[PDB]
């Protein structure tokens, strides 16, 4: 779909869902927290996302109205994993997504906070971040040490926390 | 081969001196001959009327386009021979017929444009090929810039071709706006029934047809043909006609069109009637070309027009080349050269040619009676096939008009022979000079084809039945 | 709205005053290369010289010759000045720090540049002084010919980035400045930026010795101010193009360690300090380029028309097509086609 | 569809009823191509289809080469006569 | 109303303001001798082909250069395929450039003295 | 303020009618300057419909080269409903109009590109052939 | 020696550009609300930012990381009503 | 790219929910306006049975 052109007004619809449709909770995180949590959401909810997309394909055009149920499933899985992060690893999650807010949302600028967040989530939620499609020879960039590309300013709080973790031995 | 020739030729003509023009042109003449003979066997691909879409559905290859392609190569070979070889070795003819430095590259590029028009499967390819041919043909018109008439001609041609190209682009874009497509292959019987595309498709056909000069927009082209150098006119009057007509025949977008019917009628009448009062040779020949373009336009109103159109276009190409070559040869016996671009201009300048060269007039008679359609020359069978097609499809009034137009045009066809078999007081006594062997052999080959082609008619139809069915 | 206004006034004032002081800097630098002093009397240390010339020219009568199209003669300098200044809207002094953050920033730069030959093309027709006509035709020829070289170097650089956002092109250069792998391309951009700006040695367009004055022979008062201002603003702007295409724009060095020492959290102090560092890097690059324009003016004699046309179309353009062939070939060999 | 159509038709009428100059003729050609292209591009946008824009790019390039060749023809025409009296 | 459009609007206003200041403040005393065109102090057209030719050949070469914009914006997506296509395109154009060079398109008494003894 | 952006399309249309001053110009120059004005109006309209990159390409080519040539030469010679704009998330790449044009032109239509190369080759050879007198 | 009077205008230009850029950094940060700017943003980013506006109450680029969305998020959805491109 | 892929299903799902709501809502609105008239509001303009979100609103 194309973006809007010369003159447009945004308009809001005040109707409710039809009551036959089961209600569902909506994901409340914004762009930076969502981008921070994306890899864990994928790792956990991959089967449900795949099922949702397969339903949308097989519906062959009526996807919006035939694929509501596993859409509810997808949103519920996403909300569950975000809640788990909010319960178990909140401080590192905030480090990561505030760092992203500062660095134009480039994951390359938040490797230090991302290491802490990844360790916390692996230990307390058993989710691993992994980049699909790479051969064993190719190395995931977020695991690479001494990258060519570095942020302008290493985030202050993230640097302090990373050095602290290096002392504690958690990282 | 054609692209490779163009590239190499650009390199050489850059690095060669002005005296090497004719040797270069002989080189390309032989190269085209070699391609025609060595690569001819690719016909075998088209057995059972097998069609191939190529280049991501931009180009279409079938027996029809293969034949048009071979015909265009044959025409290019003949036309390049006229530049690559001197009729006579005297000073006068060095002045009369010298090839420009870039002329051969322009010829090859215009040929490429014509071949891409023929093969075009998509409208973008059609438009790019049309513009390629149009630009190259503008430049060919203009390359002899010492002529006032040639420059005036090139400018008028630029403007008329530009307007017709804009009409064509508009038609293409309206077709896009209605169907969100650039291919005619998307069209079907259901779609034609469902939607009224008649206006768009007829605008596209008219934009293409006014570029070869059908009435009522003829006169600008006849003026251009009159005002160009004679060896340029032999080319620019033929190749665009072939390419555009072949594309339209292959596309079949004006079947039973009432507007095309009326315009074909008008073209026949204007080509036949308007050529009667002519006194200049090339204007006479241009009105001939207009009438014959009318005969071919009739074939755009019906399906299964492949045989009649191919036969007609081939025999017309041969007759047209031959009549221009005869006019060229008859230059050696005129007593007044009008100028260096058009040595002979008035029909009456041939008066008494039979006393100077009897067999030149024999060849002239043969080609003229082919144009009139006297059996068993090729022209008769061309007209016979056309009449067969249009009567099979119920174009009765158009058939009557075609009869009448052939009758009328016979008058200014026979005008040439009439003045040619009259008597001149000063009759050649002797000469040491020999006409060039090569061009005389080529002219003779064309004459013998026109005379004795009919013996192969049944063999041709047998071949046709297996490659186009 | 208020913030937008303040940003525009700050940027506009900085650009206009930088152009004004570039003229003084030129006179002073040439002066010291010629063992003399240059303006040191109008204002302390000659710092008000440019405003003195300005005020004088704004008080000067406008002369409209008899055979002239007065509308065209007055509007041609105006349009060339407008385009020369409009070109500044996309120049960043830091990541995203610009008046116009366009995803088509490069295309905007090239287009507004291509709108730069119209002053030369129109003034000769407007003046009707014959010297102006000769200058105008020769200039139009030279400028378009060298615009080709500039556009070709633009394309070669985008081969490495695959983006028309200027900030992105600058950001990709943290790894290395593009003037390191493409040093010969940097030399050609200077030689061509000199020519495209119509500066010596390539000042054939308005050379006093071949043609008195130049296309401006007839321009007095504010129209002369406009041609003058447009010329120096274009000098700075094309130095800016050079800066962000090849010299890494506002990138100087990795100051992450230093900031982590100085500060412990984000603050307006630290944002301001970062802004000053980026802007200082970009402005020092601009200063070296402007100094180089003045240096080359001091060192070399002029070309002739035939000479510069021969240069551009027989020595430079073949090399640039050769580079067109050799840059994607090297990308292909090492499997480094840049992503979007 | 509106701006392009009107540019096309007004440029066409300027071309036909030109009895002032040949430069007007060149300009009407160029502006006709402009109007064709504007109609094309609006249709491209409405369909969210790339074929329209591809053909628009090709028209741009061909109009460039057509302008080059046409001006060269005009210059060659001028070389013989010294003056264009239209 | 972002900074872009406001700046774009603002620049011509500044130009017009400087022009109006000049018109308002400067004297204006035209007379015939002042209105004469300046040619070194006293009152008082064939050209070469290369003048025409630089301008005319600018347009094809400009189009060639600007035809590579789609390529450089899609280099990765077209991979080693588009790569080869754009090489062929470039070489075809280079041929025309060679023609231009070899024809010397843009470029603008040695007899002995013999006595009949 | 809102009626401005609403009628912006209709204003470009009106200015285009008015500028097509090209036909009635006393001076052909002046006619060429008005042609440039028409081209700027075209660039304005193109941005409005969502094709700004085309606005910039038009400025680059038709004004930067074609209008420059025009001037060079002549100095030398003597539907009331509103559309619903909806979002979806299936596009993860940063693919714009220029990238898609490059993609299709260099892969699906490489043939059109090479034929355009031949057309530009013509645009070089022709002018040399007719404006230059060899030897 | 190094001629400082020749360097004074260069110093003026350098300070002018440096101060102008620093002031522009501070104004951009202040407009953004304490974070740096977003550059080179595609369609995806624009849509994400619109969704952010729906989530955080229209407070610009403010971010919320609560798992569950407020009630008003379900009703403040916006489609755009775009005028006919004539 | 992989991050965006992992986010796409949930964002889409939300958008499909909004689409169904606003399409249905407009259907009931138009039906209510058309009560008392011999017109069927539920009949699609399309011949396939597939769901078709409205385009082309009435100007507001
Ligand atoms: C960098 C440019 C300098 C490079 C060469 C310096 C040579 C030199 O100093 O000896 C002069 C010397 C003259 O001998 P002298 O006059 O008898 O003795 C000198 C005086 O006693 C003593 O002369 P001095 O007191 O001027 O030298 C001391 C100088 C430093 O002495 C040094 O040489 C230090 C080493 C080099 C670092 C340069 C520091 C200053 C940089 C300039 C910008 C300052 C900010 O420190 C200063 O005083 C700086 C000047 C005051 C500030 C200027 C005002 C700046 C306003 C804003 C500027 C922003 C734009 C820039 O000349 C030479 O020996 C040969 C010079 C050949 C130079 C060739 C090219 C060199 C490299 C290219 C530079 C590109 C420009
Ligand atoms: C560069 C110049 C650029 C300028 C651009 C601006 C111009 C734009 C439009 C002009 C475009 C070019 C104009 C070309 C001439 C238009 C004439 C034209 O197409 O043939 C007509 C249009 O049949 C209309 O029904 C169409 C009827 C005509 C429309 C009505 C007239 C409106 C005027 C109101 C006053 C095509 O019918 P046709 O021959 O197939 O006729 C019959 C018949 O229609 C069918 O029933 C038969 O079944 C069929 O077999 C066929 O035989
Ligand atoms: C099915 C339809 C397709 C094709 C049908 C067309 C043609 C038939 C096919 C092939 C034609 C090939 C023919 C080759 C044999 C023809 C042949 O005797 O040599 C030439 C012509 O030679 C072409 O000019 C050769 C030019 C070839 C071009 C002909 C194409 C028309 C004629 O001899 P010629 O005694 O005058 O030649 C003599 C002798 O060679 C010299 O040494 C003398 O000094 C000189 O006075 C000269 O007169
Ligand atoms: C920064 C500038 C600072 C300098 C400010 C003022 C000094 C320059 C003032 C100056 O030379 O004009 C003097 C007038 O003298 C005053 O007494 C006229 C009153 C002077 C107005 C002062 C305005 C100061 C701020 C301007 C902004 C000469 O005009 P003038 O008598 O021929 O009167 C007019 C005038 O020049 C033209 O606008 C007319 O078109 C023309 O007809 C002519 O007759
Ligand atoms: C050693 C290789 C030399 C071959 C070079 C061919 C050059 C073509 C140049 C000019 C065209 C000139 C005449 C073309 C003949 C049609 C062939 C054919 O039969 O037409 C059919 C299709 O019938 C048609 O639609 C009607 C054709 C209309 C012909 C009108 C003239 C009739 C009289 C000509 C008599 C022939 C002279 C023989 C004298 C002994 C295509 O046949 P095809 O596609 O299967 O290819 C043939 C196999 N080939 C490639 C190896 C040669
Ligand atoms: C005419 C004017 C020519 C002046 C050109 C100045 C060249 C020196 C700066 C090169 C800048 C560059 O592109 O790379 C510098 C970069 C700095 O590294 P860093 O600050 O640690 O950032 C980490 C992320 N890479 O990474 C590097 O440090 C790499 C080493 C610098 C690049 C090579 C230096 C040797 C060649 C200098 C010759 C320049 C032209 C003469
Ligand atoms: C941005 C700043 C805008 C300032 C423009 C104001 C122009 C005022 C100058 C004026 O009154 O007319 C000047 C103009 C000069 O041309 P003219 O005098 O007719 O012939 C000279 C040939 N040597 O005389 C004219 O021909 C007038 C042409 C312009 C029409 C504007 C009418 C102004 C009337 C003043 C009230
Ligand atoms: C309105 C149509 C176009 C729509 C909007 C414009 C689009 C953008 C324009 C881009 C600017 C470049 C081209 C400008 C158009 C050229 C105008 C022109 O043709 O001027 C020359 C002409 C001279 O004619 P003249 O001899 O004086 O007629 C005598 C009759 N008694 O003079 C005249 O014929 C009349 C006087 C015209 C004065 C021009 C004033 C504007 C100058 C450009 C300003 C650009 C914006 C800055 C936020
Ligand atoms: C107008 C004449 C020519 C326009 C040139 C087009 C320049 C351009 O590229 O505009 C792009 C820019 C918005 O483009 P974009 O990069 O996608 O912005 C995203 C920022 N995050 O556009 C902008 O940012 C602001 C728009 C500037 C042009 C508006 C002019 C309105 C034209 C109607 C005139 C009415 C008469
Ligand atoms: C950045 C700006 C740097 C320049 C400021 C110092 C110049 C100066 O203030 O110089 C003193 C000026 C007049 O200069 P002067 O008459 O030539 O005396 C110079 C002495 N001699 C011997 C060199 C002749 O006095 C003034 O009225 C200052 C008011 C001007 C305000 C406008 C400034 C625009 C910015």
């Amino acid at each position: 779909p194309r973006e809007a052109a010369a003159h447009w007004v945004p308009f809001e619809d005040k109707a409710n869902m039809p009551d036959n449709v089961p209600d569902v909770v909506e994901v409340g995180a914004t762009s930076a927290p969502l981008l921070s949590a994306s890899y864990f959401i994928g790792a956990k909810c991959k089967p449900y996302n795949d099922d949702f997309m397969l339903c949308r394909e097989e519906s062959q055009g009526s996807g919006a109205i035939d694929c509501l149920k596993e859409g509810r499933r997808v949103t519920r899985c996403a909300v569950s994993v975000i809640e788990d992060i909010n319960k178990s690893c909140l401080d590192e999650f905030r480090l990561h997504w505030q760092c992203l807010e500062q660095n134009n949302h480039q994951l390359s600028g938040c490797r230090k906070a991302e290491a802490l967040l990844n360790k916390c989530v692996f230990t307390k939620l058993n989710l691993e971040k992994k980049i699909p499609g790479l051969r064993p020879d190719e190395e995931p960039v977020f695991l690479k040490k001494d990258p060519w590309i570095k942020p302008a300013v290493d985030d202050f709080k993230s640097v302090r926390a990373y050095a602290e973790a290096k002392k504690n031995g958690t990282l | 081969m054609l692209i490779l020739a163009i590239i190499s030729l650009i390199t050489f003509v850059s690095m060669s001196k002005l005296s090497d023009n004719r040797a270069i042109i002989r080189l390309i003449n032989i190269y085209l001959i070699l391609v025609l003979v060595l690569d001819s066997f690719l016909y075998l691909l088209f057995l059972n009327n097998q069609t191939y879409t190529v280049m991501g559905e931009l180009l279409i290859f079938n027996s029809f386009t293969f034949y048009i392609d071979m015909l265009i190569y044959f025409i290019m070979i003949v036309i390049s021979s006229l530049y690559g070889y001197n009729l006579y070795n005297n000073n006068l003819y060095k002045t009369l017929f010298e090839p420009k430095k870039e002329l051969i590259i322009l010829f090859l590029i215009n040929i490429l444009g014509a071949l891409l028009i023929v093969h075009s499967n998509d409208f973008i390819t059609l438009f790019v090929a049309i513009e390629l041919q149009s630009y190259s043909i503008y430049l060919i018109t203009a390359i002899y810039n010492s002529s006032y008439k040639a420059s005036k001609a090139s400018m008028l041609y630029f403007f008329m071709g530009g307007i017709l190209s804009i009409l064509i682009a508009y038609s293409i874009n309206t077709y896009y706006s209605v169907l969100n497509s650039y291919t005619l292959h998307s069209l079907d019987s259901l779609i034609i029934n469902t939607l009224d595309l008649n206006l768009i498709l007829i605008a596209l056909s008219l934009g293409l047809l006014f570029k070869i000069g059908i009435a009522p927009l003829h006169k600008w082209l006849i003026s251009i043909y009159e005002n160009t150098p004679i060896l340029i006119t032999i080319y620019i009057s033929l190749i665009p006609k072939i390419s555009i007509l072949s594309y339209l025949v292959l596309s079949n977008i004006s079947i039973n069109s009432l507007v095309i019917s009326i315009l074909a009628i008008l073209t026949l009448l204007v080509g036949s009637v308007g050529g009667l009062l002519q006194i200049k040779i090339k204007r006479l020949l241009a009105f001939s070309g207009l009438t014959n373009a009318g005969y071919m336009m009739l074939l755009l109103l019906l399906n299964n027009n492949e045989f009649s159109y191919l036969y007609y276009i081939t025999q017309y190409s041969i007759s047209h080349l031959a009549i221009f070559m005869i006019i060229i040869f008859s230059i050696y016996y005129i007593n007044y050269i009008n100028n260096q671009y058009n040595p002979i201009i008035y029909v009456n300048q041939l008066k008494g040619l039979i006393h100077d060269n009897a067999y030149l007039v024999l060849s002239m008679a043969i080609v003229v009676f082919s144009f009139i359609g006297i059996p068993p020359l090729l022209g008769f069978f061309g007209k016979l096939n056309i009449l067969m097609s249009i009567l099979n499809n119920g174009y009765y009034f158009i058939s009557i008009v075609l009869i009448v137009a052939s009758l009328i045009s016979a008058l200014y066809y026979l005008y040439l022979l009439n003045v040619s078999i009259q008597d001149k007081n000063n009759i050649l006594i002797n000469s040491n000079e020999t006409v060039s062997s090569v061009l005389s052999y080529i002219l003779s080959s064309l004459i013998i084809l026109i005379t004795f082609g009919f013996i192969y008619n049944s063999l041709i139809i047998d071949i046709f039945n297996v490659y186009f069915n | 709205m208020i913030i937008n206004i303040v940003e525009i006034l700050i940027f506009l004032v900085c650009v206009l005053f930088s152009v004004a002081y570039l003229t003084v800097a030129e006179r002073k630098t040439l002066a010291y290369m010629q063992r003399r002093l240059g303006p040191n009397f109008v204002g302390y240390y000659g710092l008000l010289q440019a405003f003195a010339d300005a005020v004088k020219l704004l008080l000067k009568e406008i002369v409209l010759p008899k055979e002239s199209n007065y509308i065209i003669l007055v509007i041609s300098p105006l349009i060339t000045l407008i385009t020369a200044l409009i070109g500044w809207v996309v120049i960043p002094l830091g990541p995203g720090i610009t008046l116009g953050e366009l995803n088509l920033g490069i295309l905007f730069s090239l287009a507004i540049g291509s709108l730069g030959v119209f002053g030369s093309l129109l003034s000769g027709w407007s003046s009707n002084s014959k010297y102006s006509l000769l200058g105008s035709i020769r200039s139009t020829a030279q400028l378009i010919s060298y615009e080709l070289i500039l556009t070709s170097i633009f394309i070669i650089i985008i081969m490495f980035v695959s983006s028309l956002n200027i900030t992105t092109i600058i950001e990709t250069q943290r790894v290395v400045w593009y003037c390191i792998p493409l040093l010969p391309l940097l030399l050609i951009f200077f030689i061509a930026s000199v020519a495209e700006t119509a500066r010596p040695p390539f000042d054939l367009t308005e050379s006093e010795s071949e043609l008195v004055a130049g296309y401006f022979t007839e321009y007095s008062g504010s129209p002369f101010v406009f041609f003058f201002l447009a010329e120096y603003s274009n000098i700075i702007l094309i130095s800016a193009f050079n800066g962000y295409l090849l010299l890494g724009g506002y990138l100087s060095f990795n100051y992450s360690y230093l900031f982590n020492i100085l500060f412990n959290d984000y603050s307006y102090v630290s944002f301001l300090f970062e802004g000053l560092i980026n802007s200082s890097a970009y402005a020092i690059k601009l200063v070296f380029l402007m100094f180089s324009f003045i240096w080359v003016r001091a060192a070399f004699p002029r070309f002739t028309y035939d000479n510069l046309i021969n240069f551009c179309w027989i020595i430079l353009l073949p090399l640039l097509f050769g580079i067109f062939l050799i840059i994607p070939s090297t990308l292909y060999i090492f499997d480094s086609f840049p992503t979007l | 569809m509106f701006i392009g159509t009107i540019i096309l038709v007004l440029s066409f009428l300027g071309f036909v009823f030109n009895r002032r100059n040949i430069i007007l003729a060149f300009i009407c050609l160029e502006t006709m191509l402009l109007g064709i292209n504007l109609i094309l591009l609006r249709n491209s946008v409405l369909f969210d289809d790339i074929s329209g824009s591809l053909f628009a790019i090709v028209i741009i390039i061909l109009a460039g080469v057509e302008s080059a060749i046409g001006l060269s023809l005009l210059v060659s025409y001028y070389r013989l006569r010294g003056v264009i009296n239209s | 109303m972002n900074t872009f459009i406001i700046f774009i609007i603002l620049i011509p206003i500044v130009g017009f303001a400087l022009l109006a200041v000049n018109i308002l403040l400067a004297v204006y005393k035209p007379y015939n001798e002042k209105l004469g065109a300046f040619e070194c102090g006293l009152t008082s057209l064939a050209f070469n082909a290369a003048f025409i030719l630089v301008a005319i050949l600018f347009l094809p070469f400009d189009l060639e250069i600007s035809t590579l914009l789609p390529y450089v914006m899609s280099i990765y997506l077209v991979s080693n395929y588009g790569f080869t296509i754009v090489l062929l395109f470039l070489l075809i154009l280079i041929i025309g450039f060679v023609y231009e060079i070899n024809t010397n398109a843009l470029k603008i008494n040695t007899d002995s003295l013999i006595y009949k003894l | 303020m809102m009626y401005l952006t609403y009628y912006f399309i209709e204003i470009t249309i009106f200015l285009a009618i008015l500028c097509t001053f090209i036909i009635s110009a006393k001076n052909p120059m002046v006619s060429i300057l008005y042609m440039i004005a028409l081209f700027v109006i075209a660039a304005m309209y193109l941005y409005l419909i969502g094709l700004g990159i085309f606005s910039l390409l038009y400025i680059m080519i038709y004004i930067g080269a074609i209008a420059v040539l025009f001037l060079f030469i002549i100095t030398l010679l003597d539907n009331d409903y509103n559309t619903i704009i909806t979002q979806d998330w299936f596009n993860i790449e940063n693919t714009t109009l220029l990238t898609t044009i490059g993609n299709v032109l260099l892969t699906n239509n490489a043939f059109i590109l090479l034929v355009l190369a031949i057309v530009l080759l013509l645009g070089i050879i022709g002018p040399i052939s007719i404006t230059m007198k060899h030897k | 020696a190094i001629p400082f009077e020749a360097l004074l205008p260069y110093g003026i230009i350098f300070g002018l550009l440096t101060a102008g850029g620093g002031a522009m950094q501070v104004l951009h940060v202040y407009r953004n609300g304490g974070v740096r700017d977003r550059f080179a943003i595609d369609q995806w980013d624009s849509q994400m930012m619109e969704r952010d506006l729906r989530l955080n109450g229209g407070q610009g680029r403010k971010q919320v990381d609560q798992a569950t969305a407020p009630e008003a998020f379900k009703h403040n959805h916006v489609w755009k009503s775009e005028r006919p491109l004539i | 790219l992989w991050a965006r892929i992992y986010l796409m299903p949930l964002l889409q799902a939300e958008e499909d929910r909004q689409t169904v709501r606003r399409s249905i809502a407009q259907l009931e609105r138009e039906k209510e306006i058309m009560k008392g008239t011999g017109f069927d509001v539920d009949k699609s303009v399309y011949n396939d049975g597939k769901f078709h979100a409205p385009a082309l609103m009435i100007p507001p």
